[PDB]
RNA sequence: AUCGCUUCUCGGCCUGGCUAAGAUCAAGUGUAGUAUCUGUUCUUAUCAGUUUAAUAUCUGAUGUCCUCUCGAGGAC
């Protein structure tokens, strides 16, 4: 029943996520998680993606409570919006040069792949064949 | 007219301004959702339909106040659903004589379905309440959720499946009485509403 | 974390190779094409091949995804 | 309301039915909520068999009521993750 | 062991997507190929900073909140601030006196106005794009105000009707050298509202 | 926009089908999964036409479908392996004309994941246990026992997961009244991933791994592991006990090898090719569709060749070892993805393209004009008995259920003079193709 | 929250800022 | 001037840019800020390429063979 | 001569109004607009350090004819 | 008109009784983890090992031959 009020609470959560204190970001991450799990399957993915545009910069936090809230918000956003946008967010950082940044991105991608192992095949990026092995599948190019 | 929307392997729909008089080709609109669209049925000038390789029907409209002579602009997905089979073709034309001018899509598995746009908000709310009652009253035989099955590839958005509405009329009489008490109506009135929705075409 | 979470299909780590991730993606794509009836019908009835012949070709292509490793 | 320790079993679930004591009654076994108890709890193995018959799938008191998953954990279907009985390691 | 930025720029089709430290990655070509797609997002800037994310402000002041239009149209803020100012002047003797003897009917307006503001007066807000990433700024450079177009305040201040006085010198001087790709409509590319150029 | 999508023309292409005594009576029931909806039919063999008794939409993708009957039960319960992680065993109720779920046990996550079990499903021949295995590295088997009210009491399955072990096909062997066992076509994948030169990929081969379910010991152990030279594209089980020997048969490109539990003759019978076939010899002929039909005393098998002709092979077990298999082309049928040989003169073959064929098997299977190739018959390992294309002599086709799958293109218009507009869909595969115009009244 | 702009230091309590009176060296550093 | 800023700011390693007079500027912030400057903008103008995003990554004189006047 | 002194303005024309006029005309890298410790008001004249000397030359030559907040804005080389 | 004194008008500038001081009082945890005070902090030379996206950290010598009395001169 929250879909009438998602657009009302969107700028409040947007102002809360930009706060200096980690408590506001953690509790707003819990807000995004419960709001994403609440009205899943109702077409409110634009405001959820807009909130994810503020949540996903906060993945570099080191405190355990706020990073647990960030992981729960990422799980709720991957349930609600879909694994395609999470794969789009993680594809440019899974092969990051930094060890810690690519480790955190690999943790998020491993959680997304545990949750969405079946649906990630159709949302896999279109990469051509290289010198190591063939990559472009010809079964998807078949038309009947 | 003055625009061509092409379905690629990665992008579901890319709209290029067909300036044949100016002899210039500029891509007016792009897309962010990756889909191997194998069908096209434009409901409007800015609306493009796509049938992905994983059997997902996605109708995406362009953003309003978009410049025709520009680029790097995305189109929001107005509706997205999973039909349960690989959709081959789609045409925005009335498949029945009179009634509703819906869009008819034929799948590669032998299925054909019409997506009737509900122009009544009260009827859409009654259908949504009946679907929410039937998703808990009658579980699926496979064990998967109806919302999970209808949104396997991408999440669903403003799409109502008529299979659950047809299966609601095929339920037991105690379950139909419980569903009518949850919907605050009669089971014969719900059957008449489903018959009117079927005859709307 | 969990041991079975790292031991799950499609899992990885911070030192996961690109060829290993591509091979896992190709094996998951082959398993999804084998599991789905509509995807196997779309990738099978386009050519002049049987359904079980396409299933055997996909089973060979699953091992062929581990064909040229590095 | 959680702790970073206490991984549960990560075992394949069976026909045994979970059981909750009154001190932590009504809680979700995963996310510790109180909203919409939807799916019953399966406790896999010898967590039920033996001296731990009808005990708590949480702290360890004498269980009185059937444990449940909430609807929010079964939105992502975390109920198939395995046995939720706490093993203190 | 690793090639330079010139080999990565020659190998990849997008040399602008190559980072400064992308050559020291284990797969620089794969990272450049992944970064060159249409739906990618960059790394947030805090991985290079020693400062934590949104932490080093420490001395600035901000406005508290801006409520949406329907909530202020219900007008809860007026008697809420009146009740807060009335409670601030109360004593704790009066506070427990009101605690044991309550007084209701304070606001008591209706249910229909909030029902209309939730449903009839419900307005969709402004949401940013999927690829947007908020950072330490991202609240000041709102011009993306097109270049080559004067602002409405500068047009009203110089008496420009909607003919600026310096638009004739701008047309006679050609395009500016600071923004050669910017096209000014009406004088160089023959412009709705204050944005008379791009 | 708010769209209430409704399907008008249902998909009829059956990807898989099973048959048996699922109706609870003497009438034969065949359940075919035509996509998102499974239809169970109990048509009269005297009339010969195929009529669907019931159809239920499950709203999911089924990766494996099977049926099983208990000890002495007149009803064959259907165990459905779908994309969801809950394996569902259901019993059809003919009074309500619908299937009621007896049990539904959750195993893992939903969807068609690689490690998610449900890709391969099998049951014990004695009605003892049901095994669900994944495409790779996951397998389980739950013991099915009768309750006090003759209810299917499910049990907790035992873990049978091994690292990098893909499965091609699996079947539960007939162990009689002893502990049940199941054979699988295992293939190693660890050495192919570890070796970068690709030599271990060529060195790898399919192996028949038979694991015995120790029900008394409450454990699962791999009994036998025989490596096979030919890669197993299919696997069938010979009817053990009184209908013949207890063993398996693996088919490949013009090579069918039968092996029993222990020392048996590996009769590598070549496939009976057509008499001067116009197809190229590079494409190997394999038993794509296999149907083992057991009579009251004897048993036989039906296989599909490369041309699509149904070939009947007798079971010359002779109580010692697999000696002969008289592979003669019994009839010429269309391109069927799966064929089932029921009793009481019924034979259903589900066409992958075009109309599925429900034939009436009036003869005993010996009414074929094609030549017969035997496994005990020696050859020069280059040709077999040239089975020419005979007509429908052993089984006469009595029902042609028209299916539009696969579909290529369609167009609906009111160009013709009728009460409803005509929808002409051009579709089909190979030469088996047509434009079907559909109109109502 | 209390903030010392001459020190650029946040304070949890009022007595934390009341004890922030180092501040002379920070004021001499921020004077130029 | 302090030295902890000189340590934890990258100023301890001085980076040279060849096109702006081969100038060796302290810190990688200055070298990554050369791609929008005054004299080094004159340097890439003297290379013969317009100041684009693809010119925002080049730090060598030879890279003008892969400039905007290479493909169309 | 990248820095240009921009004057001939009033209290309505500020540093952000000059930045908007720069984004219209020609880009300035930095802004120097000091104020008094007693009044604290914009004088209308500030040092706009441009990213190029040609931008400051076009500001001094072509863009020194506007009426910033009622007064004629003049840009000189600095 | 300048100067000093006196007086008045107007403009910013110090300005609440008595009694026994009238009397009396004033209580929370524990485990993790985070944030902020306060203190200690950071100029010797290139190169190499380790480390790092890169810095930082990190272990080792900091112009040679002869002579005179850390200094100077000589084919160097
Ligand atoms: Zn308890
Ligand atoms: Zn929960
Ligand atoms: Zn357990
Ligand atoms: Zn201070
Ligand atoms: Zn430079």
């Amino acid at each position: 029943m929250g879909k009438d009020y998602i657009y009302a609470v969107t700028p409040l959560l947007e102002d809360a996520l930009m706060d200096r204190d980690l408590v506001h970001r953690q509790t707003a991450s819990a807000v995004v998680q419960h709001m994403s799990l609440g009205v899943y399957g109702f077409g409110c993915e634009d405001s959820l993606n807009h909130l994810l545009n503020y949540v996903w910069p906060n993945v570099f936090e080191t405190s355990p409570h706020v990073i647990q809230a960030v992981m729960g918000a990422l799980e709720g956003l991957r349930v609600a919006i879909g694994p395609c946008r999470m794969l789009q967010y993680c594809l440019q950082g899974l092969f990051h040069p930094a060890r810690k940044v690519r480790d955190v991105y690999w943790k998020i991608y491993n959680s997304i792949y545990i949750g969405s192992q079946d649906a990630l095949i159709a949302h896999y990026p279109r990469i051509y064949n290289d010198d190591k092995n063939t990559y472009i599948r010809y079964e998807l190019d078949y038309i009947l | 007219g003055h625009r061509v929307i092409v379905s690629d392997v990665q992008e579901s729909f890319i709209w290029v301004r067909y300036k044949r008089n100016e002899n210039q080709l500029i891509i007016f609109a792009d897309d962010t959702y990756p889909r191997w669209v194998t069908t096209a049925s434009l409901l409007d000038y800015d609306t493009v339909a796509g049938a992905d390789k994983f059997g997902n029907i996605c109708v995406v409209r362009l953003p309003p106040n978009t410049n025709d002579e520009v680029d790097s602009q995305k189109a929001e997905v107005i509706m997205n659903y999973h039909v349960g089979e690989t959709v081959l073709s789609l045409q925005k034309t009335t498949l029945i004589p009179g009634g509703s001018e819906s869009l008819v899509y034929t799948t590669l598995s032998g299925g054909i379905g019409i997506l009737v746009p509900f122009t009544s908000h009260e009827d859409h709310d009654f259908f949504q309440h009946v679907e929410m009652h039937l998703r808990s009253e009658h579980p699926p035989l496979c064990g998967r959720d109806h919302l999970s099955f209808r949104s396997y590839y991408f999440p669903v958005k403003n799409v109502i499946d008529g299979d659950l509405c047809e299966q609601f009329n095929s339920m037991e009489p105690n379950k139909q009485k419980n569903v009518s008490e949850e919907l605050d109506r009669t089971p014969p009135e719900v059957s008449k509403k489903l018959e009117d929705i079927r005859t709307r075409y | 974390l969990e041991h079975l979470q790292s031991k799950y299909i499609g899992t990885g780590h911070a030192d996961t190779t690109k060829w290993e991730w591509l091979v896992n993606q190709h094996r998951d794509s082959y398993c999804s094409y084998m599991g789905h009836f509509d995807l196997l019908n779309y990738f099978a009835i386009a050519e002049n091949e049987s359904k079980a012949r396409v299933r055997f070709n996909l089973m060979e292509k699953m091992l062929q995804p581990c064909g040229p490793p590095a | 309301k959680h702790h970073p320790d206490l991984i549960f079993c990560r075992k394949q679930a069976g026909v045994a039915i979970g059981r909750l004591c009154e001190k932590c009654d009504g809680k979700c076994v995963i996310c510790d909520s109180y909203v919409r108890p939807c799916t019953l709890v399966r406790i896999c193995d010898e967590c039920n068999y033996g001296s731990y018959q009808g005990r708590c799938v949480i702290c360890g008191g004498p269980g009185v009521s059937d444990a449940y998953y909430c609807k929010e954990c079964t939105i992502q279907e975390k109920d198939r993750d395995g046995c939720p009985k706490i093993v203190n390691l | 062991n690793r090639f330079t930025v010139a080999e990565l720029k020659q190998l990849v089709a997008r040399p602008d997507v190559v980072e400064m430290h992308d050559v020291t990655a284990q797969d620089p070509k794969l990272l450049v190929h992944l970064k060159a797609t249409r739906n990618s997002v960059p790394v947030p800037r805090h991985w290079c900073f020693k400062r934590k994310y949104l932490q080093g402000k420490r001395g600035i002041e901000k406005p508290p909140f801006e409520l949406p239009d329907f909530i202020k149209r219900t007008g809860i803020q007026e008697m809420r601030e009146a009740l807060q100012e009335k409670e601030e002047q109360k004593t704790m003797k009066s506070k427990m006196r009101e605690k044991v003897r309550p007084k209701m009917g304070k606001i008591d307006i209706d249910y229909q106005k909030l029902h209309d503001a939730f449903f009839k007066w419900q307005t969709k807000p402004k949401l940013t794009i999927h690829g947007d990433l908020y950072y330490e700024g991202k609240e000041f450079e709102t011009r993306l105000k097109k270049p080559g177009d004067l602002s409405d305040e500068l047009r009203i201040s110089l008496g420009m009707p909607v003919p600026p006085p310096w638009l004739i010198a701008m047309q006679r001087y050609g395009p500016p050298p600071s923004y050669p790709n910017l096209k000014i409509p009406g004088l160089n590319s023959p412009l709705y509202g204050d944005v008379f150029g791009t | 926009m708010f769209l209430y999508n409704l399907t008008l023309q249902r998909a009829t292409g059956i990807s898989f089908a099973i048959h048996g005594n699922f109706s609870g009576t003497k009438q034969q029931e065949i359940v075919v999964s035509r996509g998102k909806i499974l239809e169970l039919l109990r048509p009269d063999p005297n009339t010969g036409k195929v009529h669907t008794l019931l159809t239920v939409e499950v709203f999911g993708v089924i990766r494996s479908l099977m049926a099983f009957r208990l000890t002495g039960g007149t009803k064959d319960y259907i165990v459905v392996g779908s994309d969801s992680g809950r394996i569902v065993i259901l019993e059809y109720q003919p009074s309500k004309n619908m299937f009621e779920k007896i049990h539904q046990e959750t195993f893992g996550k939903s969807g068609c994941r690689r490690i998610v079990p449900g890709q391969f499903l099998a049951v014990d021949p004695k009605g003892r246990a049901v095994m669900i295995s994944a495409i790779e590295k996951q397998k389980l088997v739950y013991i099915l026992n009768r309750d006090a009210a003759a209810r299917l009491t499910i049990s907790s399955p035992l873990e049978a997961h091994k690292a990098n072990t893909l499965v091609y096909h699996v079947v539960g062997v007939d162990v009689g009244f002893e502990n049940p066992m199941f054979a699988c076509l295992e293939m190693d994948y660890e050495e192919a991933d570890n070796d970068p030169t690709g030599e271990a990929a060529a060195n790898t081969q399919q192996t028949l791994t038979f694991y015995e379910l120790d029900l008394g010991l409450n454990h699962v152990v791999r009994k036998y592991s025989e490596p096979l030279e030919e890669h197993g594209n299919f696997l069938i089980t010979v009817p053990g006990g009184s209908d013949g020997p207890s063993g398996v048969l693996i088919c490949s490109e013009n090579y069918i090898t039968y092996k029993n539990f222990g020392d048996q003759p590996d009769i590598r019978c070549p496939i009976p090719r057509r008499r001067n076939d116009l197809d190229d010899p590079e494409r190997g002929m394999i038993f794509v569709c296999s149907a083992t039909h057991k009579t009251k005393s004897m048993f036989f098998f039906l296989a599909q060749t490369e041309q699509g002709d149904i070939f009947k092979i007798t079971l010359e077990t002779d109580e010692d070892m697999v000696t002969e298999i008289r592979l003669k082309y019994f009839d010429t049928v269309p391109v069927a993805a799966a064929m089932c040989v029921l009793k009481t003169g019924f034979l259903f073959v589900a066409s992958e393209f075009g109309n599925h064929y429900l034939y009436q098997i009036a003869h005993l299977g010996d009414d074929d004009e094609e030549p017969e190739f035997s496994s005990a018959m020696p050859l020069e390992e280059g040709d077999t008995f040239f089975f020419q294309p005979r007509p429908l002599k052993n089984l006469v086709l009595v029902d042609e259920l028209d299916s539009l799958s696969p579909i290529l293109f369609c167009q609906i218009a009111d160009l013709a003079n009728e009460d409803t507009p005509q929808l002409y869909v051009a579709c089909g595969r190979g030469p088996r193709s047509s434009l079907r115009v559909l109109r109502h009244g | 929250s209390y903030e010392c702009k001459l020190c650029l230091t946040l304070h949890n309590n009022e007595g934390s800022y009341l004890a922030h009176t180092k501040h002379q060296t920070n004021l001499a550093r921020r004077a130029a | 001037i302090p030295y902890w800023l000189y340590k934890l700011h990258g100023l301890n390693i001085n980076y040279n840019c060849e096109i702006c007079g081969n100038y060796t500027y302290r810190g990688p912030k200055a070298f990554q800020r050369h791609f929008a400057e005054w004299r080094h903008a004159h340097g890439m103008r003297c290379l013969g390429i317009p100041n684009t995003a693809h010119f925002a990554n080049v730090t060598q004189i030879e890279d003008a063979v892969s400039l905007w006047a290479k493909l169309k | 001569d990248a820095t240009v002194y921009v004057g001939g303005l009033d209290e309505k024309v500020s540093e952000p109004l000059l930045w908007e006029l720069f984004l219209q005309a020609g880009p300035v890298v930095n802004t120097h607009m000091p104020k008094d410790r007693v009044t604290g008001q914009h004088q209308g004249y500030g040092f706009v350090e441009f990213l190029s000397e040609e931008d400051a030359d076009y500001a001094i030559k072509i863009m020194n004819m506007i009426k910033l907040y009622g007064k004629p804005i003049r840009v000189n080389k600095a």
